[PDB]
């Protein structure tokens, strides 16, 4: 919470004017140090994401379900038959489920940023700009790939340097990259 | 986990629902959040500064004065009443002579409304002296001189009738001493094992010797360019 | 006795620097001993190279600091010596017209004196005194022409008018040899009427 | 302060003037600790308030994580328990942090 | 170290560098006051202007102090004043306030407009301003009658040139950058010195309040030594830079003191 | 000491006194002519 100052930050950000991939409304997507996600489809049917390394109920995987009433998180070795679809409609079996969590309940954009560093899992979100932290997970799983279930975009993060600007109220207003010009 | 020391007061900062503490430009903590009440509190460093002693001379008297630089005497009184001050000596405490200046608080002298010539500079245009008032130490505002009004008119002029001869002096330095260093006897000193370790650091001794030699050579030309302006020696009749 | 403190301060600084440099030898910089002759002749194990390296670095730093301070003082002394050499050439070998350079007032002559690590100058000046008030006028008119003073200023004691120099009171009779004609009597503001003598 | 000035100048005589000797600082009075508060959650008395206490031949292991270990729930119940520990002290255990 | 007793005992072995630093800072502080003393205190009498202000047509209202505003300064001084804007660091106030400097400047102006050059080499005399300018006209090779013939034109030109200075100094904010550069250079060094505290020099942490109160084993002497050396080097560099800038400050002060004596108290012939 | 040596100056005090006496003699006997020829 800086106040009217310019801070130089070096972390994993999305480079400006980069190559993004556009889809419609399902293969395995690699997870390279975070994946950017965005969707602006009204009455979105795609609700949920899958994280894991083998995704065949042999290693502790991650699964989250989102709706308009709450947001639950279930981390276990969920067994998938051929493909997820959206209730036992996404998995078939479960074994060694010792960890479970739950979050607080509460054109339009819907952005998400995932990150797994130092044995932590945090997610940012914002609805219509800067993204605020939503919930942190102390789980220490080894995420390697990325998979969604149902007009979304996929982007990767890179260790670039940025210059952030804070106003009097303490909110980010503008930012300047350090490359491409 | 955040440890420190200071004074906690209420501020007007409006934090975000996910902020914990605050930092300034020089990256120092100045605001925190209470995990129980969730209020905005600011941190300020506690009072500190230097101490100066004003003395008129050990051959004249043994009375002195204490000056606390950059502090208000309202806090000094509290720090003297309760045993919370670092200097354990409190001799100038039972005195009704306390004055507040722009450079701090002065204890051990009284302020007068008369102006004189500055003798001991204190600061912010305030000087002190030792007058007979029962001799004591007084503080006053320094004066610049005496006011003189020139009678300016449209047809007035002043012409002097006499004169005088004056002699003034002036002292200016010319040169200084000359020194040389070996860098070997000073560092190790009659030691062979230590001398083999100094050879790895390079040629710093050479640079030092060259600088000293240059200074020693310049000290001679300084006098040469001042006292050798003439070529012949003249004698008086 | 404190009139020559400028020459004493340099000697005091040069004496304090060497004393500090020689006092720095009795300190330890992270070793088991401070004095040099305590470990350089008693250390039995040969794995104490870092103990000597710490002292070597600590003494090299002090040597560099002393050399830097001496370099700064040398430039200060050079500036002072240049000023002294300029004054010796301008005030002693001639009469200068620079204000407040060869004394306080109208400079006449100077005398140099030798001093330890310095030089003393004796400046002779000229200071007027005992001034009086008079009435002045820019010029005068005799036959419809303006007469301006060649050298000096027109003064009056109350009844008569005289001309004198601005540095000493010496009244003289206004004649044609002391003034020159320039213009008429209608352009000068504040001019007076008087008579001009012509031999 | 005159003796302090004499010690700073290292002499018994001192001329007129002003001299700096040391600095002054206000020392702290008391200490304050601000940690998390009443808003906590740890179910631990469930393995004490039961009837079938996992018969010896069929003992059941129960992992307890995501809790704030407070060894004061046994004193609210009957104090007939015995706090016998092996290798660990009951005093230095209250200020530790375990995972499982 | 900072509010620490174990770290303070390790610093006593490095010698008396703090004494040298304090002596250098005290010398710089005394020199900064003597520079102003040798520039603004060249006179001993305080001269005042007469109540009536008529000097044959020369208007000095823009350089004389204005008694209406509380700050006894001239409009040009007000414009110049309006256009120019921890953990062991203390700033010492100057000896002479701004009001004393303004009084010195007003006394210098009064002695110049009422006496000219007589108050610098002896007692102050009285002489009207046109007769004073007539004597300065002879100092360059021009006869004195030119002034008595074109007094009105010269006064109008002088009043226009004085008025143009306000417009020249009001539309250009970068005209006084020389004085702002000194303030910027003095402010950047303290910020760099206070930022150097948040760095590590081969230790496990950078901040001072992270290891000076949490390190359990007493074997952290070699770790504290690195921070001690790194924080002593920064102070040495800062003192060296201050000593270097002090020489340029002294040279500028000497040049200003020479100009004040050679251009204000007399008429110079140097090109 | 421990490697500290002070070097004597080149010109003695008697030579400086002779220079000063010559300057005084040239000033009292010639004035300003001895510096320009």
């Amino acid at each position: 919470f800086r106040s009217s100052v310019l801070h130089l930050t070096q972390d994993l950000f999305l480079p400006f004017f980069s190559n993004v991939t556009w889809f419609h409304a399902n293969p395995v997507l690699p997870f390279n140090d975070g994946v950017y996600f965005a969707s602006t489809e009204k009455s979105n049917i795609i609700r949920g994401w899958i994280f894991g390394t083998t995704l065949d109920s042999k290693t502790q995987s991650l699964l989250i379900v989102n709706n308009a009433t709450n947001f639950v998180i279930k981390v276990c070795e969920f067994q998938f038959c051929n493909d997820p679809f959206l209730e036992s409609g996404v998995y078939s079996s479960a074994n060694n489920c010792t960890f479970e969590y739950v979050s607080q309940p509460f054109k339009n954009l819907r952005e998400f940023v995932f990150k797994n560093i130092d044995g932590y899992f945090k997610i940012y979100s914002k609805h219509t700009s800067a993204l605020e932290p939503l919930v942190d997970l102390p789980i220490g799983i080894n995420i390697t790939r990325f998979q969604t279930l149902l007009d979304y975009y996929v982007g990767y993060l890179q260790p670039r340097t940025f210059l952030l600007k804070y106003n009097e109220n303490g909110t980010i207003t503008d930012a300047v990259d350090c490359a491409l010009d | 986990g955040l440890t420190g020391t200071g004074v906690l007061t209420k501020s007007n900062k409006k934090f975000l629902p996910f902020q914990q503490f605050g930092r300034d430009i020089v990256d120092t903590t100045d605001a925190v959040r209470d995990p129980q009440t969730l209020e905005i509190l600011d941190i300020t460093p506690c009072s500190f500064g230097g101490v100066s002693v004003i003395t008129p001379g050990t051959n004249t008297s043994n009375q002195v004065a204490v000056l606390y630089q950059g502090v208000n005497c309202t806090e000094v009184s509290v720090a003297i009443h309760a045993d919370q001050l670092t200097p354990t000596w409190r001799v100038y405490s039972t005195g009704s002579n306390v004055f507040q200046t722009r450079a701090g608080c002065l204890i051990g002298a009284e302020y007068v409304n008369n102006s004189y010539e500055c003798d001991i500079p204190i600061g912010a245009g305030v000087c002190a002296s030792y007058q007979t008032q029962s001799q004591s130490i007084i503080a006053y505002t320094m004066s610049l001189g005496a006011e003189n009004s020139v009678a300016y008119s449209n047809n007035s002029i002043a012409i002097p009738t006499n004169f005088t001869i004056s002699v003034t002096t002036e002292i200016l330095p010319v040169s200084m001493t000359k020194t040389s260093v070996d860098c070997t006897m000073y560092i190790c000193g009659d030691s062979t094992e230590c001398s083999n370790l100094l050879l790895q650091y390079g040629s710093f001794c050479t640079q030092l010797k060259r600088a000293l030699t240059g200074i020693a050579v310049e000290q001679d030309k300084n006098t040469q360019e001042v006292f050798a302006q003439v070529k012949q020696i003249y004698k008086t009749p | 006795p404190s009139a020559l403190g400028k020459l004493q301060d340099v000697v005091n600084h040069n004496a304090q620097a060497l004393n500090t440099l020689v006092k720095q030898l009795s300190s330890k910089f992270g070793a088991i001993s401070s004095v040099l002759n305590d470990i350089l002749s008693r250390l039995d194990p040969p794995e104490a190279e870092v103990q000597i390296d710490r002292l070597i670095t600590g003494r090299l730093q002090s040597l560099q600091t002393y050399v830097t301070q001496q370099l700064i003082r040398a430039a200060e002394i050079r500036a002072s010596a240049n000023l002294a050499a300029t004054k010796m050439s301008e005030c002693v070998l001639g009469q200068s017209k620079r204000v407040d350079f060869c004394g306080k007032g109208y400079h006449l002559m100077s005398f140099p004196q030798s001093a330890p690590h310095g030089v003393v100058f004796l400046h002779v000046t000229y200071v007027p005194a005992q001034e009086k008030n008079f009435t002045t006028a820019p010029a005068i008119c005799h036959d419809g022409k303006a007469h301006f003073p060649r050298e000096g200023v027109f003064v009056s004691n109350g009844t008569h008018w005289f001309v004198t120099q601005r540095n000493f009171y010496e009244p003289q009779i206004i004649t044609t040899d002391n003034t020159f004609v320039s213009g008429n009597c209608d352009v000068v503001i504040g001019i007076v009427n008087n008579t001009v003598y012509d031999p | 302060p005159l003796s302090e000035t004499k010690c700073t100048l290292k002499s018994f005589t001192v001329e007129k003037g002003i001299y700096q000797t040391s600095n002054f600082r206000v020392q702290p009075t008391e200490s304050i600790v601000r940690f998390p508060n009443v808003t906590n959650l740890c179910p631990f008395h469930e393995v004490f308030n039961a009837t079938r206490f996992a018969s010896v031949y069929a003992w059941n292991r129960t992992r307890i994580s995501n809790c704030v270990a407070d060894y004061s729930v046994l004193y609210n119940f009957a104090p007939f328990f015995a706090f016998k520990c092996y290798g660990v002290s009951p005093t230095k255990l209250n200020d530790l942090c375990f995972t499982n | 170290c900072g509010d620490s007793t174990e770290c303070s005992n390790l610093l006593l072995q490095y010698g008396s560098f703090c004494t040298q630093l304090k002596r250098a800072l005290t010398g710089i502080a005394v020199e900064q006051d003597k520079n102003t003393q040798e520039v603004f205190a060249q006179v001993k009498q305080i001269y005042k202007t007469p109540p009536i202000k008529y000097f044959g047509g020369f208007n000095f209202s823009q350089i004389l102090p204005d008694p209406s505003k509380p700050s006894k300064r001239s409009p040009i001084e007000d414009l110049l004043f309006n256009k120019v804007t921890f953990n062991g660091l203390t700033v010492l106030p100057p000896l002479l306030t701004d009001e004393m400097i303004a009084q010195y400047t007003s006394a210098l102006l009064a002695g110049t407009i009422t006496s000219g050059w007589t108050f610098g080499a002896g007692p102050a005399l009285q002489i009207p301003f046109p007769m004073q300018m007539a004597y300065r006209f002879n100092g360059i090779g021009v006869t004195q009658n030119v002034l008595y013939e074109n007094q009105k034109l010269i006064a109008n030109q002088f009043n226009s040139a004085i008025g143009k200075i306000q417009d020249s100094l009001f539309s250009t904010p970068s005209a006084l950058g020389k004085l702002q550069d000194v303030v910027n250079h003095n402010a950047q060094a303290l910020n760099t010195l206070v930022k150097q505290l948040s760095s590590k020099f081969g230790a496990i942490s950078s901040v001072l309040n992270d290891i000076l109160s949490r390190l359990d084993p007493p074997e952290a002497e070699v770790q504290i030594d690195r921070l001690i050396t790194g924080r002593l080097q920064s102070l040495q560099t800062y003192v060296t830079q201050q000593l270097i800038r002090a020489a340029e400050i002294r040279a500028s002060a000497n040049l200003a003191a020479t100009k004040m004596s050679e251009c204000v108290l007399g008429q110079s012939k140097r090109v």
